[PDB]
């Protein structure tokens, strides 16, 4: 019936149970007299199970009693978890009162089967011009953000979730664990600032917490997103749910930290034996089912600043789009600064996006690359070369670089809450006009801080 | 023009010498890294 | 019995102890002879303990007992201007300390609801760090570099320049030989900077457990002022020595090794320590003090230190620390040997907090030097070939050289906000275009000295308020024009 | 009180005992059967002690018997040891009769407290150009020499002994650890013929002995110097002391040799887990407290000719002045092979040494760094392309690198040239003149192996 702890090393705890009752894999046990919950990771015969601690270690001693819930760690989900902050196990930490809901879901579920995948690749419309032109997004895809050297990741995500908040029905989830705490505070206060905190759910995991808490977190965010997607109106179209994950690197690192003590040999450059499996178990649940669609945005940090390390090696095999931003051009004054040439997608195919979109994106990429190789410092003589052969290339590169800039609602300085979600066509037609050269008379500075091609026409014509 | 040809040919030869030396250093470092990784793996596997 | 145990094995500061059934994790244990031990492993039939002290007088069969109280250190305002051992025992021999609060060493950080953003500065007295990589209260910034490159000098200057600020400072020394600790303490005493500071020392001869536990005790001592509305600043002399001590104390405990022989829980070791540096909100302060203090917010900034082997910033430990800290200051050997002191690498050093931390005048003025230095980084390769370039690149290279030569300053000489403001304004407005690349330091020193002597009333206004306005701009221009002539360098 | 040997492996012998009399840590035991002294290194429960044997292990079987002295390895101290040669245990080996003194001190004790440290400020001038100019020393400090096999460490240590101990009023202790024997005999006879033997104590443990003897032979010289420091004249003032350690690397290498047999896990590159603590517990006792002042000089060996190895990396912070020897400069025929860069001293600041000294040293290091940086483009492209100022820097750097060379007194035999000595002010004057630009026309072949600026003028005329 009940068990007693027999060995405590770090966060790994061995418990022993009667021969008949041994908790199954991933079942959750309650240790009486403390807030600790135990998660089973392996069976070791003779009625002994290795476990990790969900909560913190408040002086546990050998011989303490423990009972079994006989069910996985089930998070309470529903419509009553909107606009609240909850811990990994689902308790509020904003002191705003208990969550009044009854629907509970386990966080360990199998991925959608082969027959349940979507029958098309539609693309999610976004107000951001650059992400919609040179790296199209996928309504079921799982994009990743490797852009570093900047704190704008939180600001960029705020603009994105907010434009999405208007663009998408709602019911978004933010599973932030092992993140910069002041950045999480800025997230919370920003969402309250724009009065959009309702309809969003947040799950936060603190770095001081044992690896048990720093783990099984994204799982909870994933479970909450699913209850929403499957939700259906009387019409029956489920909702396009979004999910955010600030760090997956920390997820892998927690796995690595607990692997060795669990009786598993080292491998690779020191990682755990089960890396691809542990990442796939998560990445295979973010799919666009026939009824509803979950998309994800994850910020991924590359250790040692190389793409060869095993963790990013297993990460890159699951994504559909990669977005990298750097301060090198952000310094120019383009607030939405994302490196256009670096960005890549598996949806820039000519057929899915249209032949015209494909060719115009390729032309813009070629112009940018040509200007990059022909820098005015690369050619020490500077200007006065290739007149309209590479000069016009320089001018067009300048104009496109300025046109990347997009005013935003959140940045209340100099902007009256613009919230410009530009129609995709308008951007395409404006870039077609720029490529054709009909804008060669427009002043360059008129192209900066522009809301739309009409907007820029007005800005040029006033002066 | 007659000077530039010999200048660039000497530059190419010097580049060849430098790349040979760098290749030697690279091979030494690669063998050391492989040895270190194997030693670490065996030592860790002995611990468990 | 359930509380009395025997010693079974003694080896290199690690003791394997029988008995002690109701022994908790991290709970102090009492050896015979007044020796205190921790508990770090609880196996099926034996307990692993580390002895903080001199284990050379422990044998088999010596009894031990469980106290039931976790590690605690004495905290209070009496510890200012004092030097104590890791557990709070005074060692300078100036008499006992009577601080009347005992605090735990392992506690959790405040929740996300109780934290607040960073809006106020922390001056370091160095032009480069104060204009390029600002530091604000609550921020965690890391100093990383190579042996003998000025890493400590910067931290000691930071401690020295908070004389008027009113923030307490805490210094932790790990692995250093006692002569250097004595020298540092003497230097702090000489300049009058020791009244507001406390020093925790665990020298090289001290056990590995002391070097393992020093930074946590330093942080616990620093939290006292943050939780009560006053500010604080903690400095760790070298968490690398601490990582090595942890590796020793863990490998001796038979725990699985990994990359570079470092066992698991290495990321946790530095994360749980560097996460406690944050700024709290006035509601937290009011709740903690039960209304004794109202309308004030506490803070605790951190500046830890890590060293590298010939620039290998991709080793196991520096990557972990670089991933946790908000900002990174890199010191280069090839810059230190070239005379550029302090040797700060501008193209690899960033700060996330940014302008919000700085004052108004500094935030307004730093941009020109930032962009000039950024551009001067690009034309660097074409430096051995000056003749083959247009005049624009010539002027840009000249300006970059002048700017990089103004960022050189001597040790133990902190500049004040007004000094930095005047120097940066003189640089940006092209008032040093007539001076050669040399003598720049002499010009800077002469201008700063003259401005303190004749325009002191303004200087005071700039120091106290830190505001920028048309009157201030006019006065600074008039003073610089007056000094430019009718004076020598 | 009598124990039986249980296991013999290499130099490690583990021995049983009775339950109530187990000997403590660092005590010494005597085998009744043969001449052998064992030292306790660790306890293993069941009254079993692991020990390191001091001496030969051939001819030792299992079941041999052992008695316990119940006290650590005590050595005789005092003035009786002046001008004598001793073993690791204190036994004389000069065949000159027993040592007449009952004053015994143990060799295992704690380090001095923090409260009784002292500040060293008086300068000390050797007579060597590069050391007295770039890496200045100070009485009572600590000095170290780092190099790889075959670079010049000993010939410099003996030169410093010649230029300092011979002309100094005060005692001296010389301990040799892990070095050649021929050198020991040569040193002993060289001191004998100069009639300065009666002021020096000597200890020798060389590479021919089992690691037990090579591991604990530095502590004996340490204890002798410790007594010579704290001793005070009756109604009279104390005297200075000097300490010379021939190679401290062997002290750690012995532990590395015997580490795995003690049961410790390996770490880093095959090193023992407990390295720095092992280095510190010895390097802290070399101190100049409020009673007396000890001026120690040590030579440190660099394995495989790289300074990133853990053993020469841990020891860098334990010294005040460090002098690093370079094999490239040696192969160039420049002697002594001391690297102007990577050589530092904690006494080079404007207050302690003055202003002109600091300016001269800084300018020299700057010029040498500039040339070292410039070397690459010269390697690829050639010489004509650089600016004329850079050519001047190249020539000045070459001349400076040569001018640092100097013949020695103890190296007449190798080269057939007499020794030389240079006053510090002459070094300063020569370097100031060189950096000024007045010695540019003098050919760079006249700056080799000549001491003082004047001898260089004479040699230049001689050519
Ligand atoms: N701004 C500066 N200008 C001139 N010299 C400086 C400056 N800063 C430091 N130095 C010099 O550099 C040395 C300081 O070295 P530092 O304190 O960084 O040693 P370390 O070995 O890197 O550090 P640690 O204290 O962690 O052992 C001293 O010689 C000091 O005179
Ligand atoms: N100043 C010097 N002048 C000439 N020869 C030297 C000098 N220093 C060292 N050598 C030569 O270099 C060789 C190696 O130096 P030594 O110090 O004896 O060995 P190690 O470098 O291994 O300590 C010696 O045989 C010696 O003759
Ligand atoms: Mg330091
Ligand atoms: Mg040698």
């Amino acid at each position: 019936s009940s068990g007693r702890i027999i060995q405590i090393i770090g966060a790994v705890i061995d418990v022993e149970f009667e021969r008949t009752s041994v908790p199954k894999i991933y079942d959750a046990l309650q240790v009486d007299g403390t807030e600790t919950t135990l998660e089973v990771q392996q069976q070791l015969g003779d009625g002994v199970v290795r476990t990790i601690a969900m909560g913190s270690t408040e002086g546990l001693k050998r011989g303490l009693t423990v009972t079994s819930t006989n069910a996985p760690i089930s998070v309470p989900v529903g419509t009553a978890t909107l606009g609240r902050i909850m811990d990994v196990l689902g308790r509020p930490i904003d002191e705003a009162g208990p969550v009044a809901t009854e629907e509970r879901l386990p966080i360990h579920r199998q991925a959608p089967s082969y027959a349940e995948q979507a029958a098309s690749t539609d693309l999610l419309e976004t107000g951001i011009k650059v992400i919609d032109l040179l790296c199209p997004f996928a309504k079921g895809g799982k994009v990743g953000l490797f852009g570093g050297a900047g704190v704008g990741k939180t600001v960029n995500m705020m603009e994105l979730i907010n434009n999405i908040a208007k663009a998408h029905s709602g019911l978004s989830v933010f599973a932030g664990v092992g993140e910069r705490t002041r950045e999480g505070n800025d997230f919370y206060h920003e969402m309250k600032d724009s009065n959009v905190l309702d309809k969003v759910a947040m799950v936060y995991g603190q770095m001081n917490e044992p690896p048990g808490n720093r783990l099984r977190v994204a799982l909870t965010g994933l479970t909450m997103a699913e209850y929403f997607r499957d939700e259906k109106d009387e019409n029956g179209k489920g909702r396009d749910v979004l999910l955010f994950v600030d760090n997956i690197y920390r997820y892998t690192l927690a796995g690595t930290e607990v692997s060795a003590l669990l009786g598993r040999m080292p491998s690779a450059v020191g990682y755990q034996p089960t890396l691809a499996e542990e990442m796939g178990v998560l990445q295979e649940r973010i799919t666009s089912t026939k009824s509803g669609s979950i998309t994800s945005i994850q910020a991924v940090y590359v250790p040692a600043d190389d793409l060869t390390d095993p963790s990013p090696a297993t990460t890159f095999a699951h994504l559909d789009a990669t977005v990298v931003l750097s301060r090198d051009i952000a310094s120019s004054g383009i607030y939405p600064a994302i490196d256009p040439l670096d960005s890549t997608s598996r949806q820039l195919d000519p057929l899915v996006v249209g032949q015209e979109h494909y060719e115009i994106a390729r032309a813009v990429q070629n112009v940018l690359q040509r200007y990059k190789e022909l820098k005015d410092i690369i050619a020490i003589l500077g200007m006065d070369e290739l007149a309209e052969e590479d000069k016009l290339v320089v001018y067009r590169a300048r104009k496109i670089q300025r046109f990347f800039s997009q005013p935003f609602h959140v940045a209340e300085v100099f902007t009256g809450a613009p919230g410009k979600l530009v129609p995709l066509k308008e951007t395409i037609r404006g870039f077609k006009g720029l490529l054709a050269g009909e804008y060669d008379h427009i002043p360059e500075q008129a192209f900066y801080m522009v809301g739309g091609i009409d907007e820029v026409i007005a800005k040029a014509e006033k002066l | 023009q007659s000077a530039r040809m010999v200048a660039m040919k000497a530059a190419t030869d010097n580049a060849g010498q430098l790349i040979k030396d760098l290749q030697l250093i690279y091979n030494k470092l690669r063998q050391a890294a492989i040895t270190q990784e194997i030693s670490e793996i065996v030592g860790g596997a002995a611990a468990v | 019995a359930k509380n009395e145990g025997t010693i079974v094995m003694v080896s290199d500061g690690i003791v394997r102890i029988h008995g002690l059934a109701d022994a908790m994790y991290g709970e102090m244990i009492e050896f015979d002879g007044g020796l205190f031990g921790m508990a770090l492993n609880l196996e099926q039939d034996s307990v692993g303990a580390v002895v903080l002290g001199n284990y050379l007088s422990l044998q088999e069969g010596q009894k031990a007992r469980c106290t039931g109280r976790v590690l605690e250190v004495p905290v209070g305002p009496e510890l200012l201007g004092r030097v104590v051992d890791a557990l709070g025992n005074p060692i300078d021999g100036k008499g006992p300390i009577d601080a009347k609060l005992t605090d735990a060493v392992e506690k959790v950080a405040p929740g996300v609801i109780w934290r607040q953003s960073v809006d106020q500065p922390v001056q370091t007295g160095y032009k480069s760090v104060d204009t390029m990589i600002p530091v604000g209260r609550g921020q965690r910034e890391l100093i990383i570099g190579d042996r003998q490159t000025g890493k400590t000098a910067m931290a000691i200057d930071a401690i020295i320049a908070q004389k008027n600020s009113g923030i307490k400072c805490v210094y932790v020394a790990i692995g250093q030989k006692q002569s250097t600790i004595a020298n540092v303490v003497r230097k702090l005493e000489e300049t009058g900077a020791m009244a507001y500071t406390t020093v925790v020392a665990a020298a090289a001869a001290d056990p590995a457990a002391m070097q393992y536990l020093a930074p946590y005790s330093g942080c616990t001592m620093g939290e006292y002022f943050r939780d009560r509305g006053e500010d604080a600043l903690i400095i760790y002399d070298d968490l690398s020595k601490q990582a090595v001590a942890y590796r020793q104390i863990s490998l001796l405990l038979r725990r699985p090794p990994g990359r570079e022989a470092y066992p698991g829980d290495v990321f946790y070791l530095h994360s749980r320590l560097l996460e406690r540096a944050s700024r709290v909100s006035a509601e937290y302060v009011e709740k903690f003090t039960n209304g004794a203090v109202t309308g004030k917010t506490g803070s605790l900034t951190a500046l830890p230190i890590i060293e590298t082997q010939a620039g290998d910033v991709s080793a196991f430990v520096p990557t972990n620390v670089i991933s946790i800290t908000d900002g990174q200051i890199f010191l280069e050997t090839s810059l230190f040997n070239a005379g550029i002191r302090p040797a700060v690498n501008a193209g690899i050093s960033v700060s996330r907090v940014g302008g919000s931390a700085q004052t108004k005048i500094i935030k307004k003025l730093s941009g020109g030097i930032r962009t000039a230095l950024a551009q001067y980084r690009e034309l660097a390769a074409f430096a051995q070939f000056a003749s083959d370039l247009d005049e624009a690149t010539r002027k840009q290279l000249e300006h970059g050289q002048r700017v990089t030569e103004l960022m050189k300053q001597k040790q133990y000489a902190p500049y004040s906000i007004a000094d930095q403001a005047v120097s940066v304004y003189a640089s940006n407005e092209g008032y040093m275009a007539d001076v050669e690349v040399k003598k720049i330091v002499d010009f800077d020193a002469a201008l700063i000295a003259y401005f303190r002597s004749e325009y002191a009333p303004l200087m005071k206004q700039i120091d106290e308020t830190g505001d920028y306005n048309k009157d201030i701009e006019a006065a600074i221009k008039a003073g610089i024009e007056s000094f430019k002539a009718t004076q020598t360098y």
